[PDB]
């Protein structure tokens, strides 16, 4: 047929090499990546131990769902020169410590570490490559917000809170002012989950949201919604 | 600071290592890329395309 | 005279299946992002719908307009195959476009893996051409053989049956009752999970009212597919069924008519409640404009 | 380190059968097509038979399709030939022959050692290799020529011949894969050349571990045909 | 104050340089150029498309026989190609699918790959186990490794988002030579064809010659209001271009220490993403975000030609060292050659 032995050999090779490209992409096509995002020592890593310098992967099963959990710190160079590389994530999990509303960054002590989450979180969800993407917001360290709102007011932070001293108040004003920098919401959903450094409920909590948004993909795609 | 003066110092030398250079003039440079230019046309299959019994992509 | 308006009426149907159904097909290669499994059945389904457009009521319209139908028997079984195999793959690719969105909601990640697949999807296409010329090409055109055939006077184009109902009713139960109500049960089970879903939600301001407003917007969106589908198709079946147990007798000729007009008619407006409303060919339409 | 080793050979009946192994060690099997190649003690070297990387292709030379079965054992790296209905004319050493393609590659690159099996009692492309013997002394260069019946020249630019040598005692070990592309390992004092059907094998500076049979072999097309083999003396 | 004064001795120094330059401009390129005839319109077909990454393509690179093709895709391969037949010859998986950038080693031994894991790991494709294996993984950058170019078979330079370049031994797995001096991130690197210069582009928007052996800056280059994403060498050695964000391309000439030409146009909004000349130096072709590649007359800055017929951003191009055909690649999956 034009070939010879050995063109014919290759061409089989190649055809056993697209084969397995296939199976390694079935494969992959089945698993939940979710990017994780943070400002610093924001609780974080003890998501990342409950829930289990470049780039860092976890990779976790719960219910029969593969999740692979994308850790981008510790990168500090710029981010729009590789931000899109994340730009099929399923989801961006979205970490905010609630005690930096009384502590200032130790590089600039006159500026606020809850104005640096709310800019970092503002950023990331109005941000070009993640118009229909969908976050998962983790206010950790609940527990220490409990004993120092009664002894440091949110006023300390936000000027304008009118309300009581009392958590249930304040974790809602808090939720609210963070759910206030989404500009997409005809677009994006964001979920919230309260937990501190004795909590199991998150792995559960992250496969609802992941579910929901994988359900919610499918109906767009196939029409209906 | 001592280390934001070392800095400057730093800036300072490579300014200086980098200015003096022989530079020639842009018309003799662009005469250069010209001439170089017409010596390989005849060489460059993307700009004039061979026959397509010599073209490997036939 | 009054034909003028009913040739007309014709007239803007043959229109109406061909440009709607072809401005979809048109879509489909304009956009090369329209190539999911939905897609493709949706594709199907405007395929469908054209060919009865253009080949199907063209060829018809000297029937009803004159009452003879030129080259008697020489096109009759053409015509009456492609017309059943027509309809019949419109109806089965509802109930599979039906089941495709009810998996979307239930094997969700299954799901996501397998949409781009090209390969699947032209297999379940195929497979659906092919039971719906099983169920009825062989019994139109096998028929004379075996009972002697004839039984039409001058040039009707009508299949053998249509007098014995047994054979009627077995065909219409396999290819309306039975996909009418799993179409039912599939978009009945996708509103009650998109509700349950909802509800779970708001027990864990705009984005609610949001969330709720497209609920709304599918629950209607479902309801009318099956509105639609049903009440082009039950009437034509129960009355035909009804006239063969009569034996021609009490169905007014008008009736009769009027229901088979209605099938095509259910063709012809397929394309607006599908194709229409996905986003991807929206989308694509935009982009032609 | 990369090791074949033949198990299963013996005496045997005619008309019997016996199960030859091949075990592999030290590379990648799956990834390698497989060839059994057998020398009668007439000391020409026969092409058997063929199993590609994958099971997907099997070839057999006639003079033994039907009789022999080739098959492979991926996770256990181990390769088999079945022979039934055995003949005197069976009777030789068989070797078990790697082999991989892709562009660029070097099939027939490594041999195993061999088993001896003994038995009591036309578009084929033909391959010329007219001394049979020739005199050698150290240090002096000499040439060797290959004829082929049809020529070897394909229309993607690539001349199919293979230049493989055996030492006394020893298995065949590949100089040039395709003419003129000197093989990994060898040294420099081998260079080949030819044309269409006629070709040409030079070695220059003539050593005592460079003494053994030449053998002469074509890749065009199945079945794969060798030389008579030219020996090298002194 | 020591600082002030040194600051004051910048701008001096800055001023000289400015001064030193403008003495140079006796003639803008365009104006001796004009009497060249055009090139004309150049039209160029798509001979192969290469199917089988299942994501992104982020990087090519033509072997240096002009046949062989190696692309890496974030689906976590790398995939070198028969270009004449499309077969693939190899599939090599990454332990990090996060990859940028890839190599071809000159003598087509080795390839390299890099990324987000601050790593740039060398594979070898010729192994007496039939396999390809990892021999070996440089360690040592602080950023993202943005782009890879084997100096020799032994020797290779780097560039990452640590704002540094270095130029690495692979037998000891060291780092033999640091070039630092940029203030941004460094997104590409094009060797000079003698490789005893280098040039490497920042989002600092300048450009830098380094010469290798002294590990020193020789020369630096301005002129683009954005970041730098792409830059190649003029194939005599004594010129370069750069593609930067703000939809321009420049071409600088290391003698005159300027630059001579600006190719830029009204339509053209989107950054651009790769550069490359042909063999003769007389095409420029640059690749955006627009989703295809543009032919420029690189004497004149005229545009001469359009590829298209990628559905997505084109992000890596290549022309053979022989010249008979360019190589494209974009997010939408595919590689396409043209001739
Ligand atoms: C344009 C589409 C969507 C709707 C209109 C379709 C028209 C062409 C259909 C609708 C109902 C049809 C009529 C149904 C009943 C009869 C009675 C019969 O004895 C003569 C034909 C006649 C009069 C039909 C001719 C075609 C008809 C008028
Ligand atoms: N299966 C019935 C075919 C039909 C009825 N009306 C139009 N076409």
């Amino acid at each position: 047929c034009t070939l010879s032995a050995e063109d014919k050999a290759a061409v089989e090779r190649s055809k056993m090499i697209d084969r397995n490209l296939r199976e390694d992409g079935e494969k992959a096509a089945r698993e939940v990546k979710l990017l994780l995002l943070g400002a610093g020592e924001s609780g974080k890593n003890t998501i990342v131990k409950q829930m289990k310098t470049g780039i860092v992967e976890t990779h976790f099963t719960f219910k029969d769902l593969h999740f692979k959990m994308f850790d981008v710190g510790a990168q500090r160079s710029e981010r729009k020169k590789w931000i899109h590389c994340f730009e099929g994530v399923t989801a961006i999990i979205f970490c905010v410590a609630l005690s930096d509303y009384d502590l200032v960054l130790a590089e600039d002590e006159e500026m606020n570490r809850m104005h640096a989450s709310m800019k970092l979180f503002d950023s990331i969800c109005n941000n070009k490559w993640f118009t229909d993407t969908s976050i998962i917001l983790f206010l950790n360290k609940k527990d220490l917000f409990e004993e120092k709102i009664k002894k440091s007011p949110l006023t300390i932070c936000y000027p304008e809170y009118a309300g009581s001293n009392t958590y249930e108040e304040a974790a809602a004003y808090i939720q609210c002012q963070f759910e206030d920098l989404n500009k997409r919401k005809d677009t994006k959903e964001i979920y919230t989950h309260f937990t501190c450094s004795t909590d199991t409920k998150n792995v559960q909590f992250v496969f609802d949201a992941v579910t929901d948004v994988i359900i919610k993909n499918n109906l767009k795609d196939c029409g209906l919604f | 600071n001592t280390a934001s003066i070392a800095q400057a110092r730093k800036l300072v030398e490579q300014l200086k290592m980098e200015a003096n250079i022989d530079r020639i003039k842009v018309s003799k440079a662009a005469a250069d890329l010209m001439a170089y230019c017409e010596a390989h046309a005849k060489e460059d299959p993307l700009l004039t395309p061979v026959p397509a019994s010599e073209n490997p992509f036939r | 005279a009054w034909t003028a308006v009913l040739a007309a009426l014709m007239a803007l149907l043959i229109v109406a299946t061909v440009l709607g159904n072809a401005l979809v097909m048109l879509a489909f290669v304009a956009d090369s992002s329209l190539r999911t499994q939905n897609n493709f059945f949706l594709l199907n389904l405007a395929i469908s719908d054209f060919l009865v457009g253009a080949f199907c009521i063209p060829l018809y319209v000297p029937y009803v307009l004159t009452g003879r139908w030129t080259f008697g028997r020489g096109l009759c079984k053409l015509w009456l195959v492609v017309d059943y195999l027509l309809c019949t793959s419109s109806a089965f690719n509802i109930v599979l476009i039906s089941y495709d969105r009810f998996l979307s909601v239930t094997r969700a990640v299954s799901y996501r893996a397998q949409q781009g697949d090209t390969r699947r999807a032209v297999r379940k296409m195929l497979l659906v051409w092919v039971l719906a010329f099983l169920l009825y090409g062989p019994a139109i055109l096998s028929w004379e053989y075996l009972s002697g055939g004839s039984s039409i006077p001058e040039g009707h184009c009508y299949a053998e049956f249509f007098y014995n109902w047994y054979f009627l009713i077995t065909a219409s139960t396999l290819e309306f009752f039975t996909p009418f109500l799993s179409v039912t049960f599939f978009n009945l089970s996708i509103y009650l999970n998109i509700q349950r879903r909802t509800r779970l939600r708001l027990d864990g301001s705009f984005t609610q009212r949001f969330r709720l407003s497209r609920d709304r917007k599918v629950a209607k969106s479902l309801a009318v597919i099956v509105s639609i589908f049903g009440l082009c198709w039950a009437p034509y079946t129960l009355l035909m069924i009804i006239r063969a147990a009569c034996h021609g007798h009490c169905v007014p000729d008008y009736w009769y008519e009027t229901s088979f007009w209605l099938l095509w008619a259910n063709s012809a407006v397929n394309p607006v409640l599908y194709p229409l409303c996905h986003h991807s060919f929206r989308r694509a339409f935009t982009k032609l404009l | 380190d990369v090791q074949l080793v033949e198990s299963g050979g013996g005496l045997v009946q005619p008309g019997g059968s016996r199960k030859l192994s091949c075990s592999a060690s030290g590379f990648a099997f799956s990834s390698f097509g497989m060839h059994w190649v057998r020398q009668a003690p007439e000391k020409g070297l026969e092409w058997v038979a063929y199993i590609s990387s994958g099971s997907g292709t099997i070839y057999y030379a006639d003079t033994v399709k039907g009789r022999f079965t080739i098959s492979r054992d991926d996770p256990k790296n181990t390769l088999f030939l079945q022979m039934t209905s055995l003949r005197s004319e069976d009777t030789a050493m068989y070797y078990c022959v790697r082999s991989i393609y892709y562009y660029g590659s070097s099939p027939f690159d490594f041999w195993g050692q061999g088993t001896t099996l003994t038995v009591s009692s036309g578009s084929d492309i033909v391959m010329t290799q007219a001394t049979s013997s020739v005199p050698v002394t150290p240090g002096e260069s000499v040439s060797i020529s290959c004829r082929s019946s049809k020529s070897l020249l394909h229309s993607n630019g690539n001349t199919y011949l293979y230049w493989f040598l055996q030492r006394p005692g020893q298995s065949p070990q590949l100089l040039i894969y395709r003419m003129s592309n000197l093989a990994s390992g060898v040294p420099d004092r081998f260079s080949g050349s030819g044309s269409g059907t006629a070709f040409t094998l030079t070695i220059s500076r003539l050593e005592a571990e460079d003494v053994g049979v030449y053998y002469c072999m074509q890749h065009l097309e199945y079945p794969l045909t060798f030389g008579a083999g030219t020996k090298l003396e002194l | 104050s020591e600082l002030d004064q040194l600051r004051q001795e910048a701008e001096q120094l800055k001023n000289q340089i400015r001064d030193a330059r403008k003495a140079c401009a006796d003639a803008t390129l365009s104006q001796i150029t004009n009497n060249i005839d055009p090139v004309g319109r150049i039209q160029m077909r798509t001979r192969r498309t290469l199917r089988g990454h299942l994501a992104k393509i982020y990087a090519m690179h033509w072997g240096t026989d002009s046949r062989l093709l190696v692309s890496a895709s974030q689906d976590g391969k790398l995939i070198i190609w028969d270009s004449y037949t499309t077969n693939k010859v190899h599939a090599i998986p990454l332990r990090s699918s996060w990859v940028m950038t890839c190599a071809y080693a000159p003598s087509g031994n080795y390839v390299a790959c890099g990324g987000l894991d601050n790593i740039c790991s060398i594979y070898n494709l010729k192994t007496r186990e039939g396999n390809v294996r990892v021999s070996r993984e440089l360690a040592g950058h602080t950023g993202y490794l943005s782009c890879c170019r084997f100096l020799d078979d032994n020797q290779i330079v780097t560039s990452s988002g640590d704002t540094t370049c270095a130029l690495w031994d692979i037998e000891t797995g060291q780092q033999t030579t640091t070039f630092t001096g940029h203030t941004g991130d460094v997104m590409s690197l094009s060797l000079a064809p003698d490789t005893r210069l280098f040039v490497s582009g920042a989002c600092d928007a300048s450009a830098k010659l380094w010469d290798v052996r002294e590990g020193m800056c020789r020369q630096t280059f301005t002129g683009h209001e954005s970041d730098i994403n792409a830059i190649c060498f003029f194939p005599n050695g004594n010129a370069f271009a750069t593609g930067s964000d703000d939809a321009t391309c420049r071409l600088f000439d290391l003698r005159a220490d300027q630059e001579l030409m600006t190719y830029s146009h009204d339509n053209i909004i989107c950054g651009i993403t790769s550069v490359s000349f042909s063999k003769s130096g007389r095409l420029l072709l640059a690749g955006y975000d627009d989703f295809n590649c543009n032919v420029w007359d690189a004497l004149k800055a005229d545009r001469a030609g359009v590829l298209a017929g990628h559905d997505n951003r084109v992000s890596c191009l290549g022309v053979t060292d022989d010249g008979m055909a360019v190589a494209t690649g974009s997010w939408d999956s595919f590689l396409k050659i043209w001739n």
